[PDB]
Parts: C-alpha cells; structure tokens; sequence
C-alpha cells in the first residue's frame, strides 16, 4: 500500500 | 485486497505521471485473468493473426478491438484501461481525453528483436498517454532481455521497465519519453492502448491516405 514517491512502481496488491 | 480502481487512479497514477510521468501498476488483474490475457495472446500467435510491426522494430502485431471471439479477457482488460482512465478524470496533465485506439498485441519473438529508441508521437498525432500491459510469466530480463528504456527528458538518468507479467504501464507518448524495447531472447508480449486528447487529434496533423 506504500508509494514511494521518488520511484514510479506500486503494487496494487 | 487489491486497491479499488477510483482511488488506484486519484492516489497514485494521477500523481505519479504528473510528477513522473511514468507509471507503474504491478499486479494489475490478478493471476487468473492475466494468465486468461496470456491464454488469448498466445492463441491469437498460435494461429497466425500477426503482421509485422515494421530495421527499426522486429514485433510481430495484431490490433483487438475487444468484442471478437476468443479475445473476451483482452477486452476486459480494455474497459478496465478505460476505466482508471475515466477515473483520472481530466487530472492528467492538462489533456481532454475523450478516444483511444484499438489494442495493439505485440510479440517480440525472440532472437534479439526489439524496437530502436523513438517517440510514440513526435507529430502532433493526438496521442497523448501509452498505456502498456505486459503478460510474461517469470520474465527475468537478467535470462531474456526484453527491457524497455525510457530516456525522459530533463533527467540525466533513464527508466527501465521490464514486462513483467501483470504489469501495466503508462507514460506521456509525447517527446518527453524517447523509449527503445532493448534485444528480447524470449517470446515477449505485450498490448498497448493509447489515448487522445480530443484537441490534439482534431487538428489532423497526419492524413493516413
Ligand atoms: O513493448 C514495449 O515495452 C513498448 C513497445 C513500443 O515502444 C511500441 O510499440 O511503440
Ligand atoms: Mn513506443
């Protein structure tokens, strides 16, 4: 659940 | 859980391509309706649908509108592109995105084939966002290559995206992203959509004669 903000990849599980 | 689709968009994918943008969605649908995706692409390949891309690029294409026979699951995947895009809800940059093109399914067969660096739209075509999604399961660029690098502009460093399996992908198709698809050395698939933004388009800066 956690975005890191100076990278463009999240899981969306 | 998987993040619902409205807050995946507001959250994330509309902040990060505004800061990026590039934006990553790993496991996008879940196993079951990726491998069912990868099913389709691979019978799609197995009897004979593709054409050349094309030198410049070595894929292998189909374009899917969504409602054929056989391809019910890549028109899944199509409404629900359609859906986060719906979702953006006119916060991706400044565009008005009211069309897309069909999809277009693509394999790299292997061989070293890939697609030298470029830009989706140099000419004022109207496409205004790529949307990307990759169905290799246990692809490990490390064994298989396949990556692609984006070169934003304004950043001295580049983006590698491999295709991963689930992954889905947007990035401005404008000259901000010059990309290449580096050697493949395994069947590499993948089904691109890309969106216009209505103004854009409608100035017809290409005529297809
Ligand atoms: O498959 C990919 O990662 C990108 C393909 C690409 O650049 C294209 O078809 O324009
Ligand atoms: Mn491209």
């Amino acid at each position: 659940x956690v975005w890191l903000t100076d990278t463009w990849v999240l899981s969306r599980t | 859980k998987p993040l619902p689709a409205l807050k995946l968009a507001l959250e994330y994918i509309v902040p990060c391509m505004n800061k990026h943008g590039i934006c990553v969605v790993d496991d996008f649908l879940g196993k079951e309706t990726g491998q069912q995706i990868g099913d389709e692409v691979r019978a799609l390949h197995d009897t004979g649908k593709f054409t050349d891309g094309q030198d410049i690029r070595g894929d292998k294409i189909t374009w899917i509108e969504g409602k054929e026979p056989g391809c019910e699951t890549i028109g899944l995947l199509m409404s629900s592109m359609d859906d986060l895009i719906r979702h953006c809800n006119g916060k991706l940059g400044s565009y008005k995105i009211n069309g897309r093109t069909k999809a277009m399914v693509a394999c790299y067969p292997g061989n070293g084939t890939g697609y030298v660096r470029h830009v989706d739209n140099p000419n004022g075509d109207g496409r205004c966002v790529t949307c990307i999604y990759y169905l290799n399961k246990d692809w490990d660029a490390k064994v298989s290559g396949g990556i692609l690098r984006i070169f934003p502009e304004g950043k001295a460093q580049f983006a590698d995206i491999e295709p991963k399996f689930d992954r889905l992908l947007f990035f401005w198709s404008d000259r901000r992203n010059p990309h290449e698809v580096q050697p493949a050395y395994a069947t590499r698939y993948a089904i691109t959509v890309w969106y216009f933004d209505a103004d854009e388009r409608a100035r017809a800066k290409v005529k297809y004669l």
